């Protein structure tokens, strides 16, 4: 919850209205409840809810990677939105992230969102 | 938010909440002797703070206890009031596990 939680609030600040967790069910995880994307909805990944988490994250980032990359097309076909918060990427980790996304289909790279 | 990964190319795409549903009742119900196997399955997200387990490097025999692991967890969430709302990705994860080639 916190991590995804924290990038909803941010998210509400650059798409507007406000960010609703989706109901019990759902194959997305949070859906706008009001503002100019009102009923869009949002798919999060790498909102990591722990410093612990992020570290993991970070040291096994490389190996992950292709597993990582093939989930994020699939949520950016089937969401409106998938934001990353991103920030807690190392540097040598963003560099991997940003190439492997700029590889995707221009329409999928529309839908990503990096959490500045 | 995550995946089932079944193999390279064949993901059960879910929700956090769906993630989060299916890896902790597939995970109680594991057998002693199993538990390797859950181990292996879990890596990504134990080891790696993933929000995806991968079952890609699983032979016939592992991937054949995984899935028959699966469906008791499946069974044991009959019981629960939420089950309705979670079949459909049961089911989705029943299927794509037996039409691994794996278990051809």
């Amino acid at each position: 919850r916190p991590g995804e939680a924290g990038a909803a609030a941010e998210l509400e600040n650059y798409l507007g209205g406000t960010l609703q967790r989706a109901p019990q069910g759902s194959s997305v995880d949070f859906v706008f409840s009001s503002g100019p994307n009102n009923g869009k909805t949002v798919d999060f990944m790498l909102t990591p809810d722990t410093v612990a988490q992020a570290a993991k994250i970070n040291q096994f980032f490389d190996k992950n990677l292709n597993n990582f990359m093939n989930t994020l097309s699939d949520h950016a076909a089937a969401a409106d939105f998938v934001p990353l918060a991103s920030r807690f990427l190392s540097e040598a980790n963003k560099t991997l992230l940003v190439k492997a996304i700029g590889n995707l289909p221009q329409k999928l790279q529309a839908k990503i969102i990096l959490i500045k | 938010a995550g995946s089932i990964v079944i193999s390279k190319e064949v993901r059960v795409p879910v929700s956090t909440s769906q993630f989060d549903y299916l890896v902790s009742r597939i995970g109680d119900q594991f057998h002693s002797s199993d538990m390797w196997i859950k181990d292996e399955v879990y890596l990504p997200m134990e080891e790696g703070g993933m929000s995806f387990i991968s079952t890609e490097s699983l032979n016939s025999s592992g991937l054949s206890i995984f899935l028959a692991t699966v469906m008791r967890a499946r069974a044991a969430s009959q019981a629960e009031e939420s089950f309705p709302l979670y079949e459909n990705v049961w089911n989705q994860l029943v299927e794509k596990l037996r039409q691994d080639a794996r278990l051809g």
